[PDB]
C-alpha cells in the first residue's frame, strides 16, 4: 500500500497499546481512546476520498458523533469513580475481585 | 521534499500519538492529542477533503478543553508527570520514536519498506487522480447528501445524541 | 506553500519576540522575587491539587452538543438538493432534538451548577 | 424462499397439519402444564383456579405450535425438493450401482470358537 | 496481461486552439450554438466509447470547428471582442456581470455581421439528441462472459419423505 | 430513574440490537453496537454503589474497545474490497480483528475476565439483559461472516471458554458468577459449531436464552443472590425450589429435558463433518459445569438447609413480584425434547 | 442482514452507501467504478463459493484498482533502474520529462 | 508453530533424533513462554527480576518435558525398530511426565503426568497414523 498508510496504522497501534497497557489516572486511558478514533477517522477519510466514493464522505462524520457519546459516557463513569473515591486510579476498581 | 508532505505530517502524526500513548499527565496528552489533530487535519486537507480535515480538528479541540478541565478537577497530582519524570513513561515514549524512526529511515532508504504487511515508499502523490474539472467539491456533495440519502442516518445519529444526554444525566446522579 | 508560509512567519514572529525578551533585559534572579504568587503571603498547598468543577455536567453536554454543529454545518450545501422535501424535513427533525435534549437537561436541572 | 417470510405463498401447496396433529396434542399439554405451574407459583389451587387463565395458556400454546409446526414441515419438504433436484441435476454423481446378490459378492467368515 | 494500445504521437496532432480561459468564456455561449453539432457528436462518442484513444477523429474536428469558429470572430468583430474578453479577464472570478456593456456591443456584431443569436438562459444545458454514422459499441466494459446461474430448482412441492428423519422421530 | 425514562433507556437498547440484525451495511451495525453500549450503561448504575460503578466501567472500556477492533476490521475490509456490505470479509487481518472483537463482545475466553465481575456488580434484572439480550447482536454478526473466519481461531475460543466457565464456576458461591461462569462455558458451544452449521448456534443460542432466563426469573422472585439466601426458598415457597432443579438439570443437559436438546444437535453436526476429538472433548469438559448446577440442587432442593426465626414473617406474605412468562419459560426450559425437529423452523 | 426486514418492506435503510457504484450525487462516479461493477455483475446470484472462483479476474483487476500495488511495483522498478542508469552515466532524460 | 510442528513431522520416526529434539524443545520452550507471560501479566511478580525467575522456571521445565519426550519417542523407536507404533510416544510422553514431577518434588503429580500425557501422547501418533482431525474442516 501506500506510505501514508504505514504511518496512519502505525498510529492506531501504538494507541491500541496505549489502551491496553494502564497506567493509574483513567483519563490516560479515555484519552487512548479518543486516538484511536481520530487514527479511525484519518484512515478512512483517506480511503474515502481517495476512490472518489462520493456518498461515503458522509461517514467520517457519522464516526465523530459517536467518538464524542463515547467521550461523553467515559467522562461520565470518570465522574462517578472519582466521587466515590477521590482520584481516578483504576487500582481503586477492585471490589468484584470478590 | 514537498511531494513528501502527506508523509512528512504523517510522521508528526504519529510522534502526537506516541505522546499521548506513553500517558504522561493527562495535560501533556492532551497536547499530544492536539498536535495529532492538527497535523491529522492537514493530511485529510491534502487528500481533498478541506471539510473532513477542519471538522476534526475542530472537534477535538473542544474535547481536549473539557478534557483539560477535567483533569484539574479529577486526574491531577501534586507532580504531574511529563515524558521526562518517569521511567515507565520515558521507556514508553523513547520505544515508539525508536520504532517510528527505523521505520522511516528504511522506507525512505529502499523506497519501500516491510513492516509485518509491504508498504511502497514513492511517496504519496503517485496514487492520486489525474482528471479534475468539476464547478464542485466532491467531499461537499457526499456530505451533503446525509440531508438527503442519509435519512436512516440522520435518525440514528440524531437520537443516539438525544438519549446520550439522557444517560449521561442518569449515569452522574449519585 | 503560502498557508504554510504564513503560518511560519507567524509563530517565527512571535518566537523572536520572546528571544529578544528573555535576552535584552538585564535579569536579577533570588529565591523570593521567583516564588509563587498569593497577594504577600506564601501559598497554603499546591496549586496542583484538585479544583472541583461545578459546571461539569453542562461540559459534558457541551461535547455532545458541539458534535450537533458538525452536523448541521452542511446544511447550506444540502440545501442545493433536488430532493428539498426530505432534506428539509430532516434539518429541521436534527434541530428539534437537538432543542428537546436542551429541554431536559433544563427541567432535569443539569444546567444549575453543584453547589 | 421468499426472504424473511415466515410461511412463503408456496408452503400452501402442503397439505397443514392436521388439528388431532400428536404434536400439536403435546404443544397443547406443554400449555396445560405451564398453566398448572402458573397457579402454583402464585399459591393458587392449582387444578381449579382460573380456569379463564388455565384455557388461555391451552390456546396461546396450541395456536402457535400450530404455525411452527407448519414451517416445521415446510422446512423439511424444501430440503428434499432440493435434495431430489439436486440430484437429478447431476446424475453423474448419483450413479445407480449394479447390484449383486450375496451369492456372488465374497464375505469373509470370522468364527466365534 | 497485455500491451496497451498508444496511438503515435503522429496521431496526436492538431492545430491548438490557444486562447486563454477568458476568451473561451467571453466567446461560449455564441459557440456553444455554432459548434453545437461537431461537440455534441464527440461528447456522444466519449461516453458511449469510454476510451480516448477510440474518439480521437471525433476530437480533431471539434478542434477544427473552434478554430473556424474563431477565425470569423477574428474577420468580423475583432475589435468589439477583444473589448469583452478583455473586461471578462480583469475579473478575479470572470464574472459576467460586470461587462454586460461589452457583452451587448460584442453580441449585436456579431448578430449583424454573421445571424449569431445569443443562446437563452437554459438553452445550453439542454439534452439534445445527435444523428451518428458510427455504431454503437458493442461490448463498451469489455466484459467477459457472464458464469452461468445455478440451475433452477423447479416443481411441485410435496411432502417430505417420512417426515423429518431426524433419528427416531416418525414426523 | 423515571418510569418513562426506564422504558426509553430500555427501548433503545433494543433498537441497537435490532439495527445490528437489519442493518446490510457494517457503519450501520457499529452504530447498532454504540446506540446498545450507550443505553446499558445506565441500566447497570441504576443502584448508583461502588460497585455498580466499577462493574459499569469495566464494562465501557471492554465494550469500547472491543468497537474500536470492530471498526478497524470494517475499515481494512474497505480498503481490500470497496465496499461495506455485511457478509464474509475480504481480508484476514479484518476477520481476525472482526472475530475477537466478538469475541470480547461475547466475554469468551481469554476475554471473559469482566463477564465475572460484570454480572456480580448489577443487579439480577440488568444481568438478565446482560447475559441474554447482549449475546443476540454479536452472535447475529458471526452468523453473517463465518465463511471468512479463521477455523483454528474460533474453534480456540470456543474451547477455552467450555474449559474456563466450567473451572470458573466451581469456585464461585455467588449466583450472579456462577451465572456468568455458565454463561461463558455455553458461549463456546455456540461458536464451536459455528463453522459446521450456523443453525445449530441460533438453536443452542435460543434454548441458552430460555433457561438463564428462566433461572433469573427465580433468583428475582425470591431476591437471593448467594447460595445460603437462595437454599431458604424450600421454607419460604417449595414449589419454586422444584422449578430450580428441573432447570438446573436441564442447564446440566440432561436426557430428556431441553437443555439436551442443544448440545446433541451440535454433537452430530461435529460428527457429519468427522470431528469426533472435539465433540467428544467438550461433552466430558461439561461435566464441570453440571458438578457446579448439582450443588446448587444439593443446596436449594434435595436436602433442607438450616433457617432463622425471623424467616417465619415471610410465611404470612404472598409473592409480589411479576414474574413474567416464568410458568411459560420453565415448561419450555425442561419439556421440548420430544419436539425437536421443530429445529428445522430456524432453518 | 440477519433479518432482511429492508427487504420485505421494500424500504431502503443503509444499502444505498453500501457500494461505490450505486446512484452518487450529481452522478460523480468513483474513480473504480468500472472494476467494481465488473466484478458485482460477474458474481451476481451465484453465490460467494462459485465467485471466489469463477470472477476471479474481474476481482483482481478490480483490487488492483483499489489499491494499485501491481501499478507501484511496477512504477518503484523504473525508477529503481533510472538511477541505476544516472550514476553509472548510461542514461540522459529526455528535455520533455 | 505451524512451521515448527512441520518441520517434526517431515523427519522421519526413529531418524535424526537430535532434529527432532530440537523440535520437541522448541515446541516446549514456546509452551513455557506462553504459560510465563499470562502467569506475570495476571498475577504481577513483586520485582523484575523475580517476574524474569518465574519466566525462566517455566521456560526451562516446559522445554525439559519437550526435550525428553523426543529424546525418549524418537531413541526407543530406533533401537525397537518400531517406527511407526503409537507405544514410541507412550514411551516419550510418560517420560516427560517424570521430568515434570521431578521439577515439581512431587511423586503423585510425577505418577499422575506420566499416566495422562503417556496416553495423550500415544493418542497423537494414532491420529497421524489415522488421520483424526481436531480441528476439522467443514464439508458437510
Ligand atoms: C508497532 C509497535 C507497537 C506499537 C507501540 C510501540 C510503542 C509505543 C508506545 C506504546 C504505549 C506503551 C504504553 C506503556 C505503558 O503504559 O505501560 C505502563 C506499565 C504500567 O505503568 P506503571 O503504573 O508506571 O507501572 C510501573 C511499573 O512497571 C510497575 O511496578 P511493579 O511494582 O508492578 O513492578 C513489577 C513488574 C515486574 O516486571 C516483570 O516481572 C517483567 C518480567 C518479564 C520477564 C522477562 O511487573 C510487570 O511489569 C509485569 C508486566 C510486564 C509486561 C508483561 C510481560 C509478560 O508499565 C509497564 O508495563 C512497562 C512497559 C513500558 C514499555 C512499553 C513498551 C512498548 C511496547 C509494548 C509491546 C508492543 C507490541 C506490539
Ligand atoms: C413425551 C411423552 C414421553 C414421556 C417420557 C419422556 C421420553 C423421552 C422424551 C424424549 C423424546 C422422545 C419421544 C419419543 C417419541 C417421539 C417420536 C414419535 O413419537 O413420533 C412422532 C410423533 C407421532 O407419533 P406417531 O408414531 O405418528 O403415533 C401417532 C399416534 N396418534 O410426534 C411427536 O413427536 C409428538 C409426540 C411426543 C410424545 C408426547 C405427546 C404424545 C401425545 C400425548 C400428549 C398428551 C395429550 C393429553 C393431554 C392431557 C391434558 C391433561
Ligand atoms: C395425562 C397426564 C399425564 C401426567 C404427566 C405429568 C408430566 C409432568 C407434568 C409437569 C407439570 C405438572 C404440573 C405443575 C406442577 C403443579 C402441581 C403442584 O405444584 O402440586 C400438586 C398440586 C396439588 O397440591 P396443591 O398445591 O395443594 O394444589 C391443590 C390442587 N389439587 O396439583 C395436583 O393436584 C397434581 C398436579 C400434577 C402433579 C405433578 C407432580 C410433579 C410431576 C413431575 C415429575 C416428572 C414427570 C414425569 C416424568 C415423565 C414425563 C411423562
Ligand atoms: C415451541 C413450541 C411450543 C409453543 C410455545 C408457545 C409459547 C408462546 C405462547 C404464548 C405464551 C404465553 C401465554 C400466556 C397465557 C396466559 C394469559 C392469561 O391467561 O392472562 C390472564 C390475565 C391476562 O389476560 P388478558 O391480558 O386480559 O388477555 C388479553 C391478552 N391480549 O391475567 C393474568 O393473570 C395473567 C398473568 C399470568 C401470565 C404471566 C404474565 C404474562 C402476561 C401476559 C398477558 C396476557 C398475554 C396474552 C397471551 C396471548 C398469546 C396468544
Ligand atoms: C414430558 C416429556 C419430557 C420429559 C421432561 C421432564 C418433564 C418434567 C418437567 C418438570 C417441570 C417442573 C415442574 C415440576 C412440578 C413439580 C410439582 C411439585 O413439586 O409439587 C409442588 C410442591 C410445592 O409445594 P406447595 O406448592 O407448597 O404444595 C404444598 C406442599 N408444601 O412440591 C413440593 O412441595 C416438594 C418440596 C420437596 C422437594 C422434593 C424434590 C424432589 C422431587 C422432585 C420431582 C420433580 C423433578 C423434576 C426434574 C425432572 C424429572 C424427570
Ligand atoms: C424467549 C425468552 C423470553 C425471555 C423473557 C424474559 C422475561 C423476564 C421477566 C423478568 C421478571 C419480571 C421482572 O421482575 O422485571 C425484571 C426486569 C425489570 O426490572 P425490575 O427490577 O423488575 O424493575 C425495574 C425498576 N427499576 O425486566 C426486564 O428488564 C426485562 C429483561 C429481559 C429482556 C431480555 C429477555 C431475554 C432475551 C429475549 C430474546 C429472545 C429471542
Ligand atoms: C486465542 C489464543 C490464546 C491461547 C492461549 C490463551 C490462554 C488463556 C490464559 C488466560 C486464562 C487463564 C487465566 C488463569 O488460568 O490464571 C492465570 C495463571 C495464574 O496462575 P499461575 O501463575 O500459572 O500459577 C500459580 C501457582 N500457584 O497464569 C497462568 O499461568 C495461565 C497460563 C495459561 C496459558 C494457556
Ligand atoms: C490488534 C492488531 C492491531 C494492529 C492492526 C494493524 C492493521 C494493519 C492492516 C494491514 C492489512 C494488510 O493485509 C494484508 O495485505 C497483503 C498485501 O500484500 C496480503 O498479501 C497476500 O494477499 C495478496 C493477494 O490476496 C497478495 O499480496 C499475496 O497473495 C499475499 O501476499 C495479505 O493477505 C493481507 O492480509
Ligand atoms: C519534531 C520532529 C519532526 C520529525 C519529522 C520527520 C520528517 C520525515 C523526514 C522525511 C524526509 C523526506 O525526504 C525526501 O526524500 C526524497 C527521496 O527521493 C527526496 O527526493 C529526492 O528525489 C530525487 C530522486 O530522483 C532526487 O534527485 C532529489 O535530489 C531528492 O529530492 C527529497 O529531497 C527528500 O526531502
Ligand atoms: C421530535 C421529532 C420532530 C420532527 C419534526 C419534523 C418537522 C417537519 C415539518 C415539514 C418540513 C418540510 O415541509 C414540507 O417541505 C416541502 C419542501 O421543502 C414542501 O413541498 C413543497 O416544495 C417542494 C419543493 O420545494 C415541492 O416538491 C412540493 O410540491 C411543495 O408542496 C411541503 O409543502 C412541506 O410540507
Ligand atoms: C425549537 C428550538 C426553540 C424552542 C425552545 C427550546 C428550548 C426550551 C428550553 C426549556 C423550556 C422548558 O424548560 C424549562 O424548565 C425550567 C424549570 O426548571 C424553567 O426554568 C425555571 O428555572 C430557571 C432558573 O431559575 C429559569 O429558566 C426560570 O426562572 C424558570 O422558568 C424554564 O422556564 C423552562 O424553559
Ligand atoms: C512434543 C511437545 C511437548 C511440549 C511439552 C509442553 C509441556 C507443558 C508445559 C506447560 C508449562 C509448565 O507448567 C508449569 O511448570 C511449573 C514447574 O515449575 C509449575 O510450577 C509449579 O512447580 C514448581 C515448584 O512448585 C514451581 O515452578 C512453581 O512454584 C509451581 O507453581 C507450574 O505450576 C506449571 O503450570
Ligand atoms: C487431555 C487430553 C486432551 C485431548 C487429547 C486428544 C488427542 C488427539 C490427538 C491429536 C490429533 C492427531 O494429531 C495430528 O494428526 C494429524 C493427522 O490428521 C497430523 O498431521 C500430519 O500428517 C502428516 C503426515 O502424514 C505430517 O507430515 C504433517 O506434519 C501433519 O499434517 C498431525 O501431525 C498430528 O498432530
Ligand atoms: N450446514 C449449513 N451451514 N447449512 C445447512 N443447514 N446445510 C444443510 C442443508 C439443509 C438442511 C436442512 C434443511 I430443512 C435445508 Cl432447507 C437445508
Amino acid at each position: 500500500m501506500s506510505m501514508v498508510y504505514m504511518n496512519i496504522m502505525m498510529a492506531f497501534t501504538v494507541s491500541l497499546v496505549g489502551l491496553l497497557m494502564y497506567r493509574s489516572h483513567l483519563m490516560s486511558s479515555l484519552l487512548c481512546l479518543e486516538g484511536m478514533m481520530l487514527s479511525l477517522f484519518v484512515m478512512a477519510a483517506l480511503t474515502i476520498l481517495n476512490s472518489h466514493f462520493t456518498l461515503a464522505s458522509m461517514m467520517p462524520i457519522i464516526l465523530l458523533v459517536f467518538a464524542a457519546c463515547e467521550a461523553a459516557l467515559g467522562l461520565s463513569l470518570l465522574v462517578m469513580v472519582s466521587n466515590t473515591y477521590g482520584t481516578d486510579y483504576v487500582q481503586n476498581l477492585n471490589l468484584l475481585q470478590c | 521534499m514537498m511531494l513528501y508532505i502527506v508523509f512528512i505530517l504523517s510522521v508528526i502524526f504519529v510522534m502526537g500519538f506516541v505522546g499521548f500513548s506513553s500517558k504522561p499527565s493527562p495535560i501533556y496528552g492532551g497536547l499530544g492529542l492536539i498536535v495529532s489533530g492538527g497535523v491529522g487535519c492537514g493530511i485529510v486537507l491534502n487528500f481533498g477533503g478541506s471539510f473532513l480535515g477542519l471538522m476534526v480538528f475542530l472537534i477535538y479541540l473542544g474535547g481536549m478543553m473539557v478534557v483539560f478541565g477535567y483533569t484539574t478537577a479529577m486526574a491531577t497530582e501534586q507532580y504531574p508527570e511529563i515524558w521526562l519524570s518517569n521511567k515507565a513513561v520515558l521507556g514508553a515514549f523513547v520505544t515508539g520514536l525508536l520504532m517510528e524512526f527505523f521505520m522511516v529511515y528504511y522506507v525512505l532508504k529502499d523506497k519501500e519498506v516491510e513492516v509485518v504487511f509491504e508498504f511502497n515508499g514513492l511517496g504519496d502523490w503517485v496514487i492520486y487522480d489525474t482528471g479534475d474539472s468539476g464547478f464542485f467539491s466532491e467531499e461537499a456533495m457526499g456530505i451533503a447528501a446525509l440531508y438527503s440519502y442519509g435519512t436512516w442516518l440522520v435518525i440514528v445519529t440524531g437520537w443516539s445524541l438525544l438519549i446520550g444526554v439522557v444517560v449521561i444525566m442518569e449515569i452522574t446522579r449519585g | 506553500m503560502n498557508l504554510m508560509l504564513a503560518l511560519l512567519t507567524n509563530f517565527t514572529l512571535a518566537t523572536l519576540l520572546v528571544i529578544i525578551a528573555f535576552w535584552l533585559p538585564q535579569l536579577n534572579v533570588y529565591s523570593e522575587k521567583t516564588s509563587p504568587y498569593e497577594c504577600g503571603f506564601d501559598p497554603m498547598g499546591s496549586a496542583r491539587l484538585p479544583f472541583s468543577m461545578k459546571f461539569f455536567l453542562v461540559a459534558i453536554t457541551f461535547l455532545l452538543f458541539d458534535l450537533e454543529i458538525a452536523l448541521l454545518l452542511p446544511l447550506p450545501w444540502a440545501s442545493q438538493t433536488a430532493n428539498l422535501n426530505t432534506m428539509l424535513t430532516m434539518a429541521l427533525f436534527l434541530i428539534i432534538l437537538l432543542a428537546v435534549s436542551l429541554a431536559y437537561e433544563w427541567t432535569q436541572k443539569g444546567l444549575e451548577w453543584t453547589e | 424462499r421468499a426472504t424473511f417470510q415466515f410461511l412463503p405463498d408456496e408452503a400452501r401447496s402442503l397439505p397443514p397439519p392436521k388439528l388431532t396433529d400428536p404434536r400439536l396434542a403435546f404443544v397443547g399439554f406443554l400449555g396445560y402444564c405451564s398453566g398448572l405451574i402458573d397457579n402454583a407459583i402464585r399459591r393458587r389451587p392449582v387444578l381449579l383456579a382460573g380456569l379463564h387463565r388455565q384455557l388461555l395458556y391451552i390456546t396461546s400454546f396450541v395456536f402457535v405450535g400450530y404455525y411452527l409446526l407448519k414451517r416445521q414441515d415446510y422446512m423439511y419438504a424444501v430440503r428434499d425438493h432440493d435434495m431430489f433436484s439436486y440430484i437429478k441435476s447431476h446424475p453423474e454423481d448419483f450413479p445407480e450401482k449394479d447390484k449383486k446378490t450375496y451369492g456372488e459378492v465374497f464375505e469373509e467368515f470370522h468364527p466365534v470358537r | 496481461p497485455g500491451i496497451v494500445e498508444l496511438p503515435s504521437l503522429e496521431d496526436l496532432k492538431v492545430q491548438e486552439v490557444k486562447v486563454s480561459s477568458s476568451v473561451l468564456k467571453a466567446a461560449a455561449h455564441h459557440y456553444g450554438a455554432q459548434c453545437d453539432k461537431p461537440n455534441k457528436e464527440f461528447m456522444l462518442c466519449r461516453w458511449e466509447e469510454k476510451d480516448p484513444r477510440r474518439c480521437l477523429e471525433e476530437g480533431k474536428l471539434v478542434n477544427q470547428c473552434a478554430l473556424e469558429f474563431f477565425r470569423q470572430i477574428k474577420r468580423h468583430c475583432a475589435e468589439p471582442f477583444t473589448e469583452y474578453w478583455t473586461c471578462i479577464d480583469y475579473s478575479g472570478l470572470q464574472l459576467f456581470r460586470r461587462c454586460r456593456k461589452q457583452q451587448a456591443q460584442f453580441d449585436e456584431c456579431v448578430l449583424d455581421k454573421l445571424g449569431w443569436v445569443r443562446p437563452d438562459l437554459g438553452d445550453l444545458s439542454k439534452v439534445t439528441k445527435v444523428k451518428t454514422d458510427r455504431p454503437l459499441p458493442e461490448n463498451p466494459y469489455h466484459s467477459r462472459a457472464r458464469p452461468e446461474p445455478n440451475p433452477e430448482v423447479e416443481g411441485d412441492l410435496k411432502p417430505a419423505r417420512h417426515g423429518s428423519r431426524l433419528f427416531f422421530w416418525t414426523m | 430513574m423515571n418510569p418513562i425514562i426506564f422504558i426509553i433507556i430500555l427501548l433503545t437498547i433494543m433498537l441497537g440490537t435490532i439495527i445490528v440484525m437489519i442493518s446490510s451495511h457494517w457503519l450501520l451495525v457499529w452504530i447498532g453496537f454504540e446506540m446498545n453500549m450507550l443505553a446499558i450503561i445506565p441500566i447497570m448504575m441504576k443502584n448508583h454503589n461502588p460497585r455498580a460503578t466499577e462493574a459499569s466501567t469495566k464494562y465501557f472500556l471492554t465494550q469500547s474497545t472491543a468497537s474500536m477492533l470492530l471498526m478497524m476490521a470494517v475499515i481494512i475490509n474497505l480498503m481490500f474490497s470497496g465496499q461495506w456490505t455485511v457478509m464474509k470479509l475480504f481480508n484476514p487481518m479484518a476477520s481476525m480483528l472482526m472475530t475477537m472483537a466478538l469475541a470480547m463482545k461475547l466475554g469468551m475466553a481469554p476475554f471473559h475476565f469482566w463477564v465475572p465481575e460484570v454480572t456480580q456488580g448489577i443487579p439480577l434484572s440488568s444481568g438478565l439483559i446482560l447475559l441474554t439480550w447482549q449475546k443476540l447482536a454479536p452472535m447475529s454478526v458471526l452468523y453473517q461472516i463465518f465463511p471468512s473466519i479463521n477455523l483454528n481461531l474460533i474453534l480456540t475460543l470456543s474451547v477455552l471458554s467450555i474449559l474456563i466457565g466450567g473451572w470458573g464456576g466451581l469456585n464461585q458461591t455467588q449466583l450472579r458468577k456462577i451465572m456468568a461462569y455458565s454463561s461463558i462455558a455455553h458461549m463456546g458451544w455456540m461458536t464451536a459449531v459455528l463453522p459446521y452449521n450456523p443453525t445449530m448456534t441460533l438453536l443452542n443460542l435460543i434454548i441458552y436464552i430460555i433457561m438463564t432466563s428462566t433461572m433469573f426469573t427465580m433468583f428475582m422472585a425470591n431476591s437471593t443472590t448467594t447460595t445460603l439466601s437462595l437454599s431458604h426458598t424450600w421454607n419460604k415457597t417449595p414449589i419454586m425450589t422444584v422449578l430450580i432443579l428441573a432447570t438446573l438439570l436441564s442447564m446440566g443437559g440432561l436426557p430428556p429435558l431441553s437443555g439436551f436438546m442443544p448440545k446433541w444437535m451440535i454433537i452430530q453436526e461435529m460428527t457429519k463433518n468427522n470431528s469426533i476429538i472435539l465433540p467428544t472433548f467438550m461433552a466430558i469438559t461439561a461435566l464441570l459445569n453440571l458438578y457446579f448446577y448439582m450443588r446448587l440442587t444439593y443446596s436449594t432442593t434435595l436436602t433442607m438447609f438450616p433457617s432463622t426465626n425471623n424467616m417465619k414473617m415471610k410465611w404470612q406474605f404472598p409473592l409480589m413480584k411479576k414474574m413474567t412468562f416464568l410458568p411459560t419459560m420453565v415448561v419450555l426450559s425442561t419439556m421440548m425434547l420430544p419436539l425437536t425437529p421443530m429445529l428445522s423452523v430456524l432453518e | 442482514p440477519f433479518f432482511d426486514v429492508q427487504k420485505r418492506l421494500g424500504v431502503d435503510l443503509d444499502r444505498w452507501m453500501t457500494i461505490q457504484s450505486a446512484e452518487q450525487p450529481h452522478k460523480i462516479p468513483s474513480r473504480c467504478h468500472a472494476f467494481e461493477k465488473e466484478w458485482i455483475e460477474c458474481a451476481h446470484g451465484i453465490g460467494s463459493i462459485r465467485a471466489e472462483k469463477e470472477c476471479k479476474i474481474e476481482f483482481e483487476d478490480f483490487r488492483e484498482c483499489l489499491l494499485r500495488q501491481k501499478t507501484m511495483k511496477r512504477l518503484h522498478a523504473i525508477r529503481r533502474q533510472r538511477e541505476k542508469l544516472i550514476k553509472e552515466g548510461k542514461y540522459t532524460p529526455p528535455p520533455h520529462h | 508453530a505451524k512451521t515448527v510442528l512441520r518441520q517434526y513431522w517431515d523427519i522421519p520416526e526413529g531418524t535424526e533424533c537430535h532434529r527432532k529434539t530440537y523440535a520437541t524443545t522448541s515446541i516446549g520452550g514456546a509452551a513455557g513462554l506462553v504459560v510465563s507471560a499470562y502467569s506475570v501479566a495476571l498475577k504481577t511478580p513483586t520485582s523484575f527480576l523475580e517476574g524474569v525467575a518465574r519466566t525462566g522456571r517455566y521456560t526451562f521445565t516446559a522445554a525439559a518435558i519437550g526435550a525428553i519426550f523426543g529424546l525418549t519417542s524418537c531413541i526407543s523407536a530406533q533401537v525397537r525398530e518400531k517406527p511407526d507404533d503409537p507405544l514410541n510416544y507412550l514411551i516419550g510422553g510418560c517420560a516427560g511426565g517424570l521430568i515434570l514431577g521431578a521439577r515439581t518434588r512431587s511423586y503423585g503429580i510425577g505418577a499422575a503426568a506420566c499416566a495422562y500425557m503417556g496416553l495423550t501422547a500415544a493418542l497423537v501418533k494414532m491420529g497421524q497414523l489415522e488421520g483424526w482431525q481436531v480441528f476439522a474442516e467443514p464439508k458437510v
